RNA sequence: AACGUGUCGCGAUGGAUGACUUGGCUUCCUAUUUCGUUGAAGAACGCAGUAAAGUGCGAUAAGUGGUAUCAAUUGCAGAUUC
RNA sequence: GAUGUGGCCUGGAGGUUAGGACGAAGCUUAUGGCGUGAGCCUAAGAUGGACCGGCCUCUAGUGCAGAUCUUGGUUGGCGUAGCAAAGAUCUAACGGAGAUAUACUCAACAUGCAACGUUGGAUACUGGAGCGGGGAAGGAUUUCGUGCCAACGGCACUCGUA
RNA sequence: AAGUUUGAAAAGCACUUUGGAAAGAGAGUGAAAUAGAACCUGAAGUCGUGACAAAGACAAUGGAAGUACCUCCAUUUCAAG
C-alpha cells in the first residue's frame, strides 16, 4: 500500500552535508551539490529566483576583509 | 541640531559614553559662575550639588556615581529604604541639580580655561 | 524508600536474574546504605542479600 | 512595486469546502494555507497601488 | 476585591482560589449547593458525599447524566459524586475557617453568604483522528470565591 | 416548584480602540567612492572571572598598538593622562 | 436608471477662532435634548491619564451584514461520543503532605473517599521465529547518579526516554 | 507569530497567620496595586453572581394604541401667582 505502510520502506539517504555551502544538499551518488553545484568552480545562480539570490549574496555573512579594505579606500591608503 | 525628530531621538538614545558625558551637564552656582565666567559643566564624581526640582529639592550632598547607562547621578544624601529596611540610592537627572563645589584637577582647570568667556 | 540500585548491583555481582536475588525485608536500613559494588559485596557476605 | 506579492501562492480550486482565493504554499508555519495576494487578505496587495507618475 | 461586600466587615471571613485544576462544570455544581448553609453543615455534607451516602445535585450542566434516588432530597432526579471537586472545596473551607479564627470569630456561628465560580483561561493538548486529522483536547479550570458571616442570635 | 426567559448592579474570560514610535516606504544631493592567487565573497569551528542566543573578535581571540579625550564599566565580582 | 442638496460622517494640508492636570483622546449608558434622516450636542462615570474641538478653503488608501470572503478570538452540541486487540492480579509491612482529617450528641458501622513507589509472599503470562542477549541503517546524550513533580507521559504517580 | 507600552523612581510587597506547595487572609510601598511583572487604556461577544419583573402550551423577534408599576432624566409651577 502506497501511503502509511510504504513510509516505513524508506531507508537510506540521497543527500549529505556539503563541504562548500553547508546545506544538506550534496548528492551522494552523483558527487555534486544541488544547492551550490560543488565541485564546479562557479556557483548556481538563476534569475527565476531573485529571493534565493538575495538569501545567498554578499553582505549576508561576515565581510571580514571587505570591511577593512573599504576603510582603507575611504581613507585614501593613509600611511605614516 | 536635526530638522528630523526621528534622527535626533535616535542619536540621543544611541549616544556613546563620551557623548553621554557632555549631555549630562548641570549649571554652576551664581558664585562659581561669577568666578569662572562659565555657565555649566559636566557632572563628575565627588562634586557637591543641591537638588532643584522634584521631591528631594533643597537636599545637598556629594556625587558618588554618574551611572550614564540609566542617565542619572547618585547623591549620597538622597536615598530611601526598601521593605527589608536596607537603604538604596535614588537616581536624579543632572539637569535638575546645581553644582556648588567643583572637584578640581589640572585637566579640569584647563577645561574651564578653554571655556572661559572673558 | 527504593532499593532498585542495590538490587541491580546484586544482580550484576551474583550473575543471576532479578527473580533469584533476595533482599532481606527487615534490613532495609542497612541495604539503603550500600552505594558501591564493594559495599554490596559486603552485604552479600553478611547475608542480608542471598 | 513588490509589496504584498512576494509569495508563490496558488488557488486550491473547487471541490474543497474553501473559498477560491489564492493560498500560500508549504507547511510547518502558521502562514501555510493562508489567503494571499488579494486586497481583502491580510498581508495582501492593496487596491490600485500608488505610483510616482 | 470580591463581586459582593459583606454587611459587617469585622464579622466576616473571605477565601479565594484561582486557576484551580478541577472541571469548571463539576465545581460549579459542587460549590453552589452550600450557599446558604452553616459552615459545620457544609463540612458534614462534603464528608457524606465522600462516603457516598448523599449526593451533589446537578442542576445546570446535567445533560444526559444518570438518575439516582439520593437526588430526591434536593427536588431533582439527577446527581453525581465528584470527589476531585469535593476535596478542593474542603480545602477552601478550611482556609476560610482559619481566617475567621485569626480574626477572632467563632466558627460554630459562621454562615456562608457568598459563593461564586467562574471559568478560567484554558490549556491546550491535542488528539489524533482518522484520515490524518488533529483535533483539540482542552482543559477547563475555574476560579472560586466565597465569604461567610457571623449570625446574630 | 424546578429548568428556562427578560432587565439592572457587580465580577470573569477576551484583547479591540486611543494615545505613543530608535521601524518601513518614497524623493533629492555630495565624493582623491568599486573585491580576489599579497588567497575574496560564502561556509565551519572557537574566544569572557561569570556567557544559551545575538553582537564583536581569531590561540595576541567581547581584543594588541597609535592619536584624541578625561574618570568610569555596572547584573555581580575584580582592579589620574597609566 | 439619471440628477440635486449653505446634505451627514472619516484620515491629512493652508488659514482663522477656541479648549485642556479645577482633567485631552478613547471607552460605558432605563443621560436626556435637537434633526423627516444620515447624525449632532449635553449629563453621569464610584472610567482614563495628555492631547484636542468649531468654521472657510485644499486633498484622499474616506462610510460594510452577507463575497463556500481574509486574520484573531468565542460558542451550542457536551460533562456528550467515547478512552472495549495483545488474558491478571492479590496480600502484608515500610515510605510519603497524599490520614484513621467530625460542630452538639455520640464506643465502634451508618460523617475523608479514591489512588501511588519499594521489599517480602502468592498467582499467572512471554514460551528460544521470546515484552531474552548482541549488531547494520536511522537517531544523537535518549546512557549513569542525586534531586524534583509547574508543564508533558489522552486515567494516575511519591515514578519517568520529562 | 511576536511593540518587553509596570511605574517619575524597583520604592518589584519586610513581617504575622493558614497551607505539603501553589496560593489565601492581614500588614506595607506608591499619587494610583481594578499600575503586582509580559503588569497603559481594557471594547464587543460569551459566562458567573445579587436584586427585581413576570410568565402556560400560543417559536422568538416586530407594528399601532393604551394601561399597571418603576425612573441616578428633562422642563415648568408654587399665593396672587
Ligand atoms: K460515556
Ligand atoms: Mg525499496
Ligand atoms: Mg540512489
Ligand atoms: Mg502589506
Ligand atoms: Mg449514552
Ligand atoms: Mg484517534
Ligand atoms: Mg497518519
Ligand atoms: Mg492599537
Ligand atoms: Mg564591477
Ligand atoms: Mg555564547
Ligand atoms: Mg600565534
Ligand atoms: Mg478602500
Ligand atoms: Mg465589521
Ligand atoms: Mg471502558
Ligand atoms: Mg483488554
Ligand atoms: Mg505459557
Ligand atoms: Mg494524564
Ligand atoms: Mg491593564
Ligand atoms: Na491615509
Ligand atoms: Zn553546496
Amino acid at each position: 500500500t502506497k501511503g502509511t505502510t510504504s513510509m516505513g520502506q524508506r531507508h537510506g539517504r540521497t543527500h549529505i552535508l556539503c563541504r562548500r555551502c553547508g546545506r544538506n544538499s550534496y548528492h551522494v551518488q552523483w558527487e555534486r551539490c544541488a544547492a551550490c553545484a560543488y565541485p564546479r568552480a562557479s556557483r548556481r545562480r538563476y534569475n527565476w529566483s531573485v529571493k534565493a539570490i538575495k538569501r545567498r549574496r554578499t553582505g549576508t555573512g561576515r565581510c571580514r576583509y571587505l570591511k577593512v579594505v573599504n576603510r582603507r579606500i575611504a581613507n585614501h591608503f593613509k600611511t605614516p | 541640531k536635526c530638522g528630523s525628530r526621528r534622527k535626533a531621538r535616535r542619536a540621543h538614545f544611541q549616544a556613546p559614553s563620551h557623548v553621554r558625558r557632555v549631555l549630562m551637564s548641570a549649571p554652576l552656582s551664581k558664585e562659581l559662575r561669577a568666578k569662572y565666567n562659565v555657565r555649566a559643566m559636566p557632572v563628575r564624581k565627588d562634586d557637591e550639588v543641591i537638588v532643584k526640582r522634584g521631591t528631594f529639592k533643597g537636599r545637598e550632598g556629594k556625587v558618588t556615581a554618574c551611572y550614564r547607562l540609566k542617565w542619572v547621578i547618585l547623591i549620597d544624601k538622597v536615598n530611601r529604604e526598601k521593605a527589608n529596611g536596607s537603604t538604596v540610592a535614588v537616581g536624579i537627572h543632572p539637569s535638575n541639580v546645581e553644582i556648588t563645589k567643583l572637584k578640581l584637577t589640572h585637566h579640569r582647570k584647563s577645561i574651564l580655561e578653554r571655556k572661559d568667556r572673558s | 524508600v527504593s532499593l532498585k540500585l542495590q538490587a541491580r548491583l546484586a544482580s550484576s555481582i551474583l550473575g543471576c536474574g532479578r527473580a533469584r536475588v533476595w533482599l532481606d525485608p527487615n534490613e532495609a536500613v542497612e541495604i539503603q546504605n550500600a552505594n558501591s559494588r564493594k559495599s554490596v559485596r559486603k552485604l552479600i557476605k553478611d547475608g542480608f542479600i542471598i | 512595486r513588490l509589496s504584498g506579492m512576494n509569495h508563490s501562492a496558488h488557488s486550491w480550486g473547487t471541490g474543497r469546502a474553501v473559498a477560491r482565493i489564492p493560498r500560500i504554499s508549504g507547511g510547518g508555519t502558521s502562514t501555510s494555507g493562508a489567503g494571499a495576494f488579494g486586497n481583502m487578505c491580510r498581508g495582501g496587495r492593496m487596491f490600485a497601488p500608488t505610483k510616482i507618475f | 476585591h470580591y463581586s459582593r461586600k459583606p454587611q459587617v466587615s469585622s464579622k466576616s471571613a473571605k477565601a479565594k482560589v484561582s486557576d484551580l485544576r478541577c472541571h469548571y462544570k463539576n465545581t460549579f455544581e459542587t460549590a453552589n449547593v452550600i450557599n446558604g448553609m452553616p459552615l459545620r453543615k457544609a463540612q458534614q455534607l462534603y464528608r457524606q458525599v465522600l462516603a457516598k451516602t448523599r449526593c451533589i445535585p446537578f442542576k445546570r450542566y446535567n445533560g444526559k447524566i444518570g438518575r439516582t434516588a439520593q437526588a430526591k432530597e434536593w427536588g431533582q432526579t439527577k446527581g453525581r459524586w465528584p470527589r476531585k471537586s469535593v476535596v478542593a472545596m474542603m480545602s477552601l473551607l478550611k482556609n476560610a475557617e482559619a481566617n475567621a479564627i485569626e480574626k477572632g470569630l467563632d466558627p460554630n456561628q459562621m454562615v456562608i453568604k457568598h459563593v461564586q465560580v467562574d471559568q478560567a483561561a484554558r490549556m491546550r493538548r491535542r488528539t489524533y483522528r482518522a484520515h490524518g486529522r488533529i483535533t483539540p483536547y482542552m482543559c477547563s479550570p475555574c476560579h472560586v470565591q466565597l465569604f461567610m458571616s457571623e449570625k446574630k442570635e
